[PDB]
């Protein structure tokens, strides 16, 4: 078949972006995963602060 | 001659402090949230939302369902090719 020369090659490009790239988004994910957690229990501290 | 008191003649401004606002902010904010649940929802049954679960999930961003939907569709198009055009 002519088109599985193609699906070859797409094979090695599903390879190198789950090589690279969902490492790399995992990573990338994770950072602002912690961003948001870290604004939330900020608020959470200092509203109890008020109240003492 | 003028005895007048400040101390207890403020209680007017006893409620005017600005954290006041806040407090009665968060005893409502906090009048029925959950401290983190027991359990909610991260996993639940429509048969897809266990497909949820296991990918499209926090718990998991692995590359797989992409994988499963590319494959489907290579699958699709070769035999389909003969049976509309």
């Amino acid at each position: 078949n002519d088109e599985s020369i193609l699906l070859l090659t797409f094979l090695g490009f599903t390879g190198l972006v789950a090589k690279y790239l969902a490492p790399a988004y995992k990573d990338f994910a994770d950072a602002r995963m912690k961003k948001v957690s870290d604004v939330l229990n900020a608020s959470r501290n200092k509203h109890v602060e008020a109240v003492k | 001659v003028s005895t007048l008191i400040p101390p207890k003649v403020v209680s007017s401004k006893n409620i005017g402090s600005a954290p006041n606002a806040k407090r009665i902010a968060n005893v409502v904010h906090f009048y029925k949230s959950l401290p983190q649940g027991p359990a909610p929802a991260i996993k639940a049954n429509t048969r897809l939302a266990r497909y949820k679960a296991k990918y499209f999930d926090g718990d998991n961003a692995s590359g797989k369902p992409l994988w499963h939907f590319a494959l489907g569709i290579i699958a699709f198009g070769y035999s389909m090719e003969y049976y509309f055009h």
